[PDB]
């Protein structure tokens, strides 16, 4: 019953919009935003970056995210970074998957 | 006999996708199939009058020059001249016609409370400001399905006291107050030249507005990445 | 950009209306806002209906103004009726604010 | 009036005749509504 309207995932924002319906009058029924946005409250700025430090000013522009690096992983979508690996002399650079369940094989 | 020369409306152009330029003779004569050239910097004449005015009680002969065209073709602003061979008067009639931007802001408001309130009916304008020239199309959408002229009236364009170059149009649409309470997503469609895709959609309804209450919920959740 | 009020008035059968606009109790110049002509509404021939266009900068409107519409009429009974909206011109908005620790 | 009458919330306009005014006479409003504002209310839960 209720139109969601707005859904970002790295946001994690959810627009959506219910009325309440009234009984038999004139109408003053409630216009509702259900908006139930969530927080990660332990990722790091630059989200690809694995050594960025902790991120503690979240800034939710409402009707910026209707319409910039993103908060929150998606499983959908792959976050990865690439990290050196040393057996000795030698450098190599190893792409390596930051999350599981999203860049599974599949 | 009347000297006028009327040019179509960038609003008929998309409402009938056709064009016709015209030399508008009216109260002329009772003579049949006059011979009036509507012709242009090209040469090209005007068809002969059909459908029109023959015989009236009121004897205005409307000698109408309409033709079928291009509607780019006007677009592209050609002149064109009327020239008038009558029998009554030798000397011809000549008039020439001629074509001289601000992205249009076609912005929507909602329903006064008051209107609720009395019960009688409510009513929705499209805010057309900010565009030049007055040639503006307004047209309503609702239900998937073009409403009929009866119902809205979109009033002639005026000139914008803040901006001389840039107008205003507003057009209302009266509805019954029980119809406004259900969803009909009540959409809002304009064009105007300078406009990307020659349509600009709007869109106001009960579900979207100004609601009454606020429950914005946040958990300071530990699991992150799975949202 | 601006805040733009519109003056919407229904329902005069003489079609002739005549419409000011007062901000603070005080009457304001007549470039600052425009009257359209009446012209008559599909559902009443009988009645008339036209629109009184105000364009105010969006900072003025921000701080609390009157911006009253006035409308002067023979049939209203006492000729002239004045309507005023505000910033919190609306219902009150209650919140229902949550926030979790879990 | 009546106090239930106020709940419904009638808009009562008042009207004022003087020479002084510009206008002869003004409106004023009062509803059940004039208040109230902004009224917020938080849930902190675990
Ligand atoms: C920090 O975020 C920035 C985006 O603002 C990213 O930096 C570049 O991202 C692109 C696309 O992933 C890469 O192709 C570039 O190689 C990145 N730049 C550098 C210097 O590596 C990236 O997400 C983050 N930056 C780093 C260094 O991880
Ligand atoms: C917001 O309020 C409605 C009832 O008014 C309720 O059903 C809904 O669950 C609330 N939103 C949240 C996130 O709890
Ligand atoms: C909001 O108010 C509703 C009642 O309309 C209540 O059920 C709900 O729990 C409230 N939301 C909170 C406390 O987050
Ligand atoms: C918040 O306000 C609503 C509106 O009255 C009320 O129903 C709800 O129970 C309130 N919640 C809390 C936690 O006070």
């Amino acid at each position: 019953e209720r139109i969601v309207l707005v859904d970002n995932k790295c946001k994690c924002a959810r627009i959506t919009s219910r009325i309440i319906r009234s009984s038999e009058d004139p109408n003053e029924d409630i216009v509702e935003r259900n908006i139930r946005i969530i927080v990660p409250l332990n990722n790091r700025e630059n989200i690809s970056d694995p050594t960025s430090p902790l991120r503690t000013r979240f800034v939710y522009h409402l009707s910026d995210l209707c319409k910039e690096t993103c908060y929150t992983y998606d499983r959908n979508k792959c976050y990865t970074a690439v990290v050196p690996l040393v057996y000795g002399g030698e450098t190599k650079m190893v792409e390596t998957a930051l999350t599981p369940d999203a860049c599974y094989p599949d | 006999i009347r000297v006028f020369a009327i040019p179509p409306s960038f609003a008929s152009i998309f409402l009938t996708k056709s064009t016709k330029l015209t030399c508008l003779v009216t109260d002329l004569t009772t003579y049949d199939s006059v011979t009036i050239s509507w012709t242009r910097q090209n040469g090209e004449a005007v068809k002969t009058h059909t459908n029109i005015s023959e015989s009236h009680p009121n004897a205005t002969f409307s000698a109408v020059g309409e033709a079928s065209i291009c509607e780019d073709d006007w677009n592209s602003g050609e002149r064109f001249t009327c020239t008038v061979t009558h029998t009554d008067l030798p000397s011809p009639l000549k008039q020439t016609i001629s074509r001289p931007l601000h992205r249009p802001d076609v912005y929507l408001l909602p329903p006064a409370r008051e209107q609720l309130n009395l019960r009688e009916s409510a009513t929705i304008t499209c805010l057309v400001t900010g565009f030049s020239p007055a040639d503006v199309f307004v047209q309503w959408m609702q239900r998937g399905q073009p409403l009929s002229p009866e119902k809205y009236v979109t009033s002639a364009p005026m000139p914008e006291p803040q901006a001389p170059g840039r107008y205003f149009a507003h057009s209302i649409l009266t509805v019954s107050e029980e119809e406004w309470n259900t969803g009909e997503t009540y959409t809002c469609v304009v064009a105007h030249e300078a406009l990307p895709n020659r349509v600009t959609e709007r869109t106001v309804d009960k579900s979207t507005g100004k609601p009454t209450l606020y429950n914005v919920s946040l958990v300071m959740s530990d699991t992150a990445g799975t949202c």
